[PDB]
């Protein structure tokens, strides 16, 4: 009965989603929601009313970006191509040469911010903008007012001290004319350097050259009444659809497969070594903690849990400052008794040693807590009956505890393997890549995992951001680290 | 293998679960500990095994102090209630787990395992996992385990507690067969009073840790120590009657029924340490109650509920005079309608007498079997 | 060491001899039963009265020390539907030893109810560490019967 | 209390020593953080134990503009109390959302019958194995397009971070699902006979019983939300909008190497959370 | 409240747990389901309540089809094994949870609760949490719940399974008094055969879902339907003898013992449609065995194990001729040493006869009560 | 549906009539017992023989279908210590229906062993969904006795 009420939005908003672009997200807004309406509709599926709100978050904030990442794998999202074609033309339409119309200005500060107030001599109608702060470039929308602005204008010294931020202002009038600062006492309207007609063809108004959208590279390109390619192109590029060029660039040779295959072997080993140590350290400790023959079981417990207890970002960052090569308190002590100063950041091998130590430090107590609770599943009668036959403490752990614990620990074993495979919190925080790999087109490192290498390519500080490739290689890791779940569940 | 306890006490800090108890168990005697759920019986057996420490006293297993002695070097096997089978080992391995560690002999192991599996009919499932066996089979593996080690004393910690109703009863004969064939000391433990009577040569009834009474199975039935043991043993519960003492004698006590008619009757029982005027308890078993025609002490009443078991017939009688529900049990079958008047006799020879504190006066009437 | 005073006069009888499986097997609690000869149920210890039955044949009481008692006159006296009993004290009321809670007519209850025997047991047995039962005849709100130890 | 062979003391003694050396080894980095706070200056070069007790870190990373005699009046290098509060804003709201979704959803997985349950749980575990760190590229573009439509949940916003955490609940569901099975199975069927619908039963019976496990998951999610770094750093941009997890990265800068003041913020991160994380882990007894 | 089933079948896909069963339960009749662990008894009660779906057949609770009817509107209460008490509610709330929702009456609730709490002695524990109660007390709360609702039929799913040994036996009387005082239909369920015999008016013995036999407790004891019921009911196991048919007559079957001394005996049992030469089974209860002196069918033997239960005495006898261990039960006490020769008689009047398939030949010997 | 053939000749007797708590109560397995008249124990089904006792009075065998059988001559015959029996087959050997496994001397065992009755049961009852027992006299390795359903 309430379906007519909910039936309104699912369809009204869906078409609004269908319009104004956004085809990638318009699907999930229907698929996930329509199923929801069906569930809350009939009483034939009563159980699904409970699991639906759970699936809503999973399907929107976990499933959706996962599917989206696969979609970008085909696209060419990059540093050069950040926006779409429809967003790359109005930015060009604002680039312009100077058509010196006179517009005198007065800078009047309002409250704790500034406010530009133009004055037209031809029309006579004064123009006033709104409150803005000096910094970078920005377009201020001016409104119409006949009255003279309040307060006194800033002198030549004030505007000179802020001549950088004041100059970058590209104000816009109610009628459409762009206006930028021309002098210390003048602003000047301009006509656009580009004009758009019926077709998507842009024509220059100074050099008189015509440009057309080239959807092969995602840029605007020019031609001379013949062909489709040639001449100079402008680089406010746009996000364009591509083929499987992102995948083949990684597979077929290139200076990208070289580090990829190298870091992959490292990524596999790093997790294996972490799991191997943490389980061994965790299990051994777990048995000792709840061992009947002890004194301070309660005190021993809480101290050992501290590494998992104290959050990751803080526990990791302290090791960063401790493991510094020239500074840091650890290398200070290592230089005290020993005469060695290991390069934890520079040396490739020495760096990897640090990562394992810090992660095992973080990883051991979680395995302890996991094994400690799992050990309680074993009845005391087994250890009692073993003692009746004359079994030592060591003989019990190897013949009773271990081979009985390996069965339920198997899926929990590879579970940590998958998590450490994508341990981005440790790598990009501690070493931030570590030893930098020389001779690569992409930003890489000797201590970078796959999850990091994907992130670096997309978010490097001026290192050619390739969101398309990053998501593409993130699709490869999706099949690698994701499809291992088949043995996690079906086998166990 | 003659185990014996001398003033053994156990306590968890301030809580004294077991007062100083003494037990004399000879070689090849079948002793059974009995009592309610959690009353020392559970803990007592573990102290003999070494699974539990002893607070004070001494333990002599074959004329040797074993208090500080570890469980392994005591020369004693045990079967737990949960059977304590190892899920990650086979049946053959579970029985041979004792010999496999601390001095192993692979050729000898295979021989001993087979010999035990031979008599217990376990040879066909030697290469099996304990989770693949039935409830009855899992017990035989547990029992088989101790039989392989061949210890001096056997400790059975409630083995017949995981089986079905009919299975428990039928397997009860097997334990008897296990005893006389081997001929060695066994300390059985159970919560069912029937389980002790059919098996034990010497029953040890426990009450809140304290030993209530120790003796032959017939002795607990005929001559109880206190109101606890008398009420505990027997298929139906014994009838307690709050009588008041009028007079005593050289070897007989006169008591007054709490009925408005207040009849007096001479009970042939030990009249030592009994004060007149004290409100004591008269005990009489339902099976010992005689029909009205025979006895002289007549009690009239109305039949509330009749219980037809086929082999026996139990009848609950509400007496108009004494404010107490009497239970009567006659053999064969007795067709009586619920509500019909039914009178019974109270033979003084088959009567028990308990003081306020609980202690029972020893019956002087000689019974056959004791 | 807390001493519990008898609620009514009479003779101390073993609790297991009570003609009711509920009290005898010690399900409600552990204690003793008294053969009523008096004509008033007195609060056994100083404390707050917990609850009183609608039939007014029994009541509960918790001492200031922290012991929740339970006094129940007769067996199956509920069937009488409050014929012979009379409520004096009130639910919640604070009382002391020797204070009259419920008054009853014994001979009427003696020739109607199935039994007169009055069990007196403790609810919170977990709190009590040690308990000892007394014997002999007792009087109204004077002679002790149970000596517990929290 | 089983009787112990070989005097036991020998095997026990080495265990006490090995544990004592192990706990000292793992607490060693934690001790250094305490030591730096006491130490004067951010320099590493000198005697390792603190030469002079200084409160500089204890004041600067708290929110004070105190100073020495040589170096003039320096303000706090970074607003830490601003960050600590922001994390509470993010975690405090995100925890409620995770609880809200996990509460109803876990009830079906434990105390109910439906054909989907088999294939559903299989999916929940799998999709959780793939972390939300492998899709940081898409998340930026996701909240970008979603930002212009709905401002308060777009790029560089609290809500933008809040909605991000509502995804990972699969593990939090399993925890609550585990507790539901601890309760007697006849509970649901009993209320049904009295005349109560599954919802009416769920609301009035199992929900108030499952309050302790909710508070555990709430706090566990609360702590987990505070530590969230990759999505938070990616989503955030403004300096005065950083969370406690993101801001601490600014302290360890190559150029502006402020290692000294790192210690107080390290205590402002640990101490409020240190009392909470250990009690939350000892809270469960069900 | 006269419930009746007509060819009700249940199956989990391919597994057929319950074959087509028929049950006629009259108003105010006390019916008890019995059988081994897992044989329909568990599921059957749940199907009546509505907690479990019905595959085929019909369910008539008071002459009305209730198959598609939801559990709440069937007008029937139930007490589970786990008692199903709400931990976050008081005892008074747990009993009144039915009335508190869907049409509430504060004045009636407080009245209904007290009436039940008075007789069950739970009025002093109305404002308590179920976790603060003992195991025995929690059961009383469960039963109290149903008594408040006042349903047409009571469904007891093995309530006396959480109590102690001696406590369980004594509490069986409460159910009897609970029945006749209220006077209404009750469907009890249990695994112990004794519990049904003492309580039920009409017992329904189940075997792997299939109804073995339905009738009064005494009828099942004397006149079983098959080898299952005869072997299932009774304190000791019935003695089975693998006889062989030699000749038949007008109304009696002659059988030959499988012993080397192949003795012949005329059993007064239904001799219609019985084939000569067929190897059938002879059943005889230990309680029905007579001493050798009386009967004509003499069996000599050696005593292996003696069990002294006090009220009775059970003796295991090894027969030289038949390779089978016979069990004999005599009342009172009988002193016999292990190894002494002891002979017993085999009375034909008290004999059962079972075919190969299991079906029993109807006894012709008239017993009083049936 | 697999059909199990009798190991020896004689008459089919119900398993519950066997004078042993291990076999009668169907603890070891479910099946039937035959009154021996022949002089040879034949493997009941085509499969691999598991194990044979040291006394050579019994053996186990697992079918190719996946059914673990168990044939045991007499009850408590172990005490004879292999006096009267003679081993033919070998542990592990692969056999077929009609193959001689163990040969025995009937007249000696009839007046020596505690019992002659020979139970034939299946160990792994969990695999079997339905089991049916036949009746009437049987012969050596020909007449069927049990028809299981995996
Ligand atoms: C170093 C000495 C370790 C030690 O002596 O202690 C061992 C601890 O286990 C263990 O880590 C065994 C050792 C792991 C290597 C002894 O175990 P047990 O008491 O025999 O087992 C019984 C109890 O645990 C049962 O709950």
């Amino acid at each position: 009965s309430v379906l007519g009420l909910l039936g309104l939005l699912v369809g009204y908003l869906v078409v609004l989603m269908y319009a104004q672009g956004e085809y990638l997200f318009a699907i999930t807004t229907l698929i996930l929601s329509s199923a929801g309406l069906y569930i809350f509709a009939n009483r034939k599926a009563y159980a699904w009313r409970y699991v639906y709100p759970g699936m809503a978050g999973m399907g929107l904030f976990v499933l959706f970006p996962l599917v989206c990442t696969i979609a970008i794998a085909f696209t060419n999202y990059s540093s050069t191509n950040q926006l779409t074609f429809e967003r790359a033309q109005e930015v060009l339409l604002d680039r312009s040469w100077q058509a010196g119309k006179t517009y005198n200005f007065g800078l009047y500060p309002a409250g704790d911010e500034w406010q530009l107030a133009l004055s037209d001599g031809e029309t006579g109608k004064n123009y006033l903008s709104d409150a803005f702060k000096f910094g970078g470039e920005q377009k201020l929308q001016l409104k119409e007012t006949t009255a003279q602005p309040e307060g006194e204008r800033a002198n030549l010294r004030v505007i000179t001290q802020n001549r950088q931020a004041l100059s970058d202002i590209t104000a816009i009038l109610p009628d459409g004319n762009k206006v930028m600062m021309s002098s210390l006492r003048q602003f000047s309207g301009t006509q656009p350097l580009y004009t758009l007609d019926g077709d998507g063809t842009l024509t220059n108004n100074q050099s008189g050259v015509k440009y057309r959208p080239n959807n092969q590279i995602g840029f605007y390109q020019s031609i001379t009444a013949d062909g489709n390619w040639g001449d100079e192109k402008l680089s406010p590029g746009y996000t364009v659809t591509t083929g499987w060029k992102n995948f083949t660039r990684v597979f077929t040779d290139e200076g990208i497969q070289k580090p990829f295959l190298a870091i992959f072997v490292w990524t596999v080993v790093f997790s294996l070594i972490t799991v191997f140590l943490t389980v061994a350290v965790g299990m051994v400790l777990a048995c000792l903690v709840q061992w009947e023959a002890l004194r301070g079981k309660a005190v021993y417990r809480v101290l050992l849990i501290l590494p998992y207890a104290v959050p990751s970002f803080i526990s990791i960052l302290i090791f960063k400052g401790l493991f510094n090569q020239s500074f840091g308190e650890i290398n200070m002590m290592l230089s005290a008794l020993f005469g060695v100063k290991p390069a934890w950041f520079s040396d490739p091998t020495t760096a990897r040693t640090m990562l394992i130590i810090v992660n095992t430090w973080l990883g051991y107590p979680y395995m302890m807590i996991l094994c400690m609770g799992l050990l309680k599943a074993i009845p005391d009668d087994l250890y009692e009956a073993s003692a009746m036959d004359g079994a030592g403490p060591f003989q019990n752990f190897f013949k009773i505890t271990l081979p009985l614990l390996i069965k339920p620990l198997t899926p929990l074993m590879i579970a940590s393997f998958a998590f450490n495979f994508n341990n981005f919190v440790l790598i990009q925080l501690l070493t931030n890549g570590g030893p930098d790999r020389l001779g690569t087109t992409t930003p890489a490192g000797y201590t970078d995992l796959l999850v990091n290498y994907t992130y670096r390519i997309a978010f490097e500080g001026g290192g050619g951001q390739d969101f398309g490739l990053a998501a593409a290689i993130a699709t490869l890791i999706f099949l690698l680290v994701g499809a291992l779940a088949i043995v996690n569940l079906k086998a166990t | 293998a003659s185990v014996q306890l001398q003033n053994v006490t156990k306590a968890w800090g301030e809580v004294v679960v077991s007062k100083d108890i003494n037990l004399d168990i000879h070689e090849g005697e079948f002793v059974v500990f009995v009592g309610p759920s959690g009353c020392g019986k559970s803990t007592l057996l573990r102290m003999i095994a070494g699974l539990e420490t002893i607070t004070s006293g001494d333990l002599f297993i074959g004329e040797k102090r074993m208090n500080d002695t570890p469980p392994a070097e005591r020369g004693v096997g045990m079967v737990f209630q949960s059977y304590a089978l190892y899920p990650h080992l086979s049946v053959a391995e579970n029985m041979s787990f004792g010999l496999k560690l601390a001095g192993a002999k692979k050729e000898v192991i295979n021989q001993r395992v087979n010999q035990v599996a031979e008599v217990l009919q376990l040879a066909h499932l030697l290469d099996r996992k304990p989770k693949a066996l039935s409830g009855g089979q899992r017990q035989r593996v547990a029992i088989g385990r101790t039989l392989v080690a061949e210890p001096s004393v056997f400790l059975l910690d409630e083995p017949l507690s995981n089986l079905d109703a009919a299975l428990r009863v039928q397997m009860r004969i097997e334990i008897s067969r296990l005893h006389k064939r081997l001929g060695r000391t066994m300390i059985y433990v159970t919560h069912d009073q029937v389980e002790a009577m059919t098996l034990a040569d010497k029953i040890v009834v426990l009450d809140a840790g304290r030993v209530a009474q120790v003796g032959k199975p017939l002795e607990l039935y005929h001559y109880p120590a206190d109101r606890f043991v008398a009420g505990f043993i027997g298929s139906p519960k014994m009838n307690f009657l709050p009588v008041k003492v009028t007079a005593t004698a050289i070897d007989q006590v006169q008591v007054e029924l709490p009925m408005p008619n207040r009849q007096q009757v001479w009970l042939p029982v030990e009249s030592r340490d009994v004060q007149v005027g004290a409100n004591m308890s008269l005990g009489i078993r339902p099976e010992h109650l005689l029909p009205s025609d025979i006895a002289d002490v007549i009690l009239e009443g109305e039949v509330q509920v009749v219980e037809q078991l086929g082999n026996e017939t139990q009848i609950h009688i509400q007496i108009p005079s004494i404010r107490q529900n009497l239970v009567y049990r006659q053999n064969d079958v007795v067709l009586v309608e619920e509500g019909a008047t039914f009178a019974i006799g109270l033979p003084p020879e088959r009567c028990h007498l308990f003081r306020e504190d609980g202690t029972a006066c020893r019956r002087l009437h000689k019974e056959p079997g004791v | 060491t807390i001493e519990i005073i008898a609620p009514l006069s009479g003779e101390i009888v073993n609790i297991e001899d009570v003609p009711d499986v509920v009290f005898a097997e010690k399900i409600v609690g552990d204690g003793i039963a008294i053969k009523p000869t008096g004509n008033k149920m007195v609060a056994p210890v100083d404390g707050t009265i917990g609850k009183i039955f609608e039939t007014n044949h029994a009541f509960s009481i918790e001492s200031d020390s922290g012991v929740e008692l339970f006094v129940h006159f007769g067996i199956d006296t509920v069937e009488l539907k409050g014929e012979g009993f009379k409520r004096i004290a009130e639910e919640g009321q604070r009382v002391k030893v020797g204070d009259t809670v419920i008054e009853f007519d014994l001979p009427l209850l003696e020739e109607k109810a199935k039994s007169t025997l009055t069990p007196v047991v403790i609810s919170n047995m977990d709190e009590i560490k040690e308990l000892i039962k007394l014997s002999g005849s007792v009087t109204v709100g004077e002679t002790p019967v149970i000596r517990i130890k929290k | 209390a089983m009787v112990q062979p070989k005097s036991q003391k020998a095997r026990l003694f080495i265990t006490h020593l090995l544990l004592l050396l192990f706990i000292a080894a793992i607490m060693f980095p934690l001790l250094m953080v305490v030591a730096i706070s006491l130490r004067q200056g951010n320099f590493a070069t000198g005697s390792l134990i603190p030469e002079q007790i200084s409160w500089d870190h204890w004041k600067l990373a708290l929110g004070f503009s105190v100073e020495q005699a040589d170096g003039r009046i320096t303000p706090p290098p970074f607003p830490v109390l601003l960050w600590l509060w922001n994390s509470v804003k993010v975690a405090g709201i995100s925890a409620i959302g995770i609880v809200a979704l996990s509460t109803t959803c876990a009830y079906a997985f434990a105390r109910m019958r439906f054909p989907g349950k088999a294939t559903l749980l299989k999916g929940m575990l799998i999709f959780q194995m793939f972390p939300a760190v492998l899709s940081l590229v898409a998340l930026y573009a996701l909240f970008d397009r979603l930002g212009e439509y709905i401002p308060f949940i777009g790029l560089n916003t609290h809500g933008g971070v809040i909605f991000a955490y509502l995804g990972g609940i699969a593990l939090h569901v399993w925890t609550i699902k585990g507790y539901f099975e601890t309760i007697d199975s006849s509970l649901e069927e009993a209320a049904a006979l009295d005349g109560a619908t599954p919802w009416q039963a769920f609301r009035l019976v199992l929900l108030p019983l499952s309050v302790p496990i909710l508070a555990v998951v709430f706090i566990l999610s609360f702590i987990a939300a505070i530590t969230e770094v990759p999505v938070a750093s990616l989503l955030l941009r403004d300096v005065n909008s950083y969370t406690l997890a993101v801001g601490m990265q600014q302290y360890l800068n190559p150029q502006n190497y402020l290692w000294g003041d790192f210690a107080a913020a390290a205590v402002m991160s640990a101490l409020p959370i240190t009392i909470v994380f250990l009690l939350a882990q000892r809270w469960l007894v069900n």
